[PDB]
């Protein structure tokens, strides 16, 4: 969310999600998509692995 | 369509004209744009429009 506020600092829009973890990464991705719904935008590519 | 005696009739049906549409002007950054757009697509999408 603070990083979404960072998207309000530098007015940046193009982000790439990279999460190594799997448990908290799904909730973080859901929160990031919920916050990008306000700008009606999405990330370019989401990534989760082992 | 309510013309008295059907006298005043336009020429054509928007062929050599601008042919624009009407919408809802929201503020630049309003948080209601997605729901209004999906609501208009739902209103057209079922014959309600």
């Amino acid at each position: 969310s603070v990083w979404f506020e960072m998207m309000r600092v530098y007015n940046w829009n193009h982000i790439i999600l990279l999460v190594s973890d799997d448990h908290e990464g799904r909730a973080a991705q859901k929160r990031l998509e919920t916050l990008l719904e306000e700008r009606e935008s999405k990330a370019e590519k989401v990534l989760q692995f082992d | 369509g309510r013309d008295e005696g059907c006298k005043l009739v336009t020429i054509g049906s928007g062929y050599i004209f601008a042919t624009t549409g009407y919408g809802i002007a929201l503020q630049k950054g309003s948080p209601w744009k997605r729901q209004i757009d999906l609501a208009l697509l739902q209103f057209v999408g079922d014959g309600e429009m």
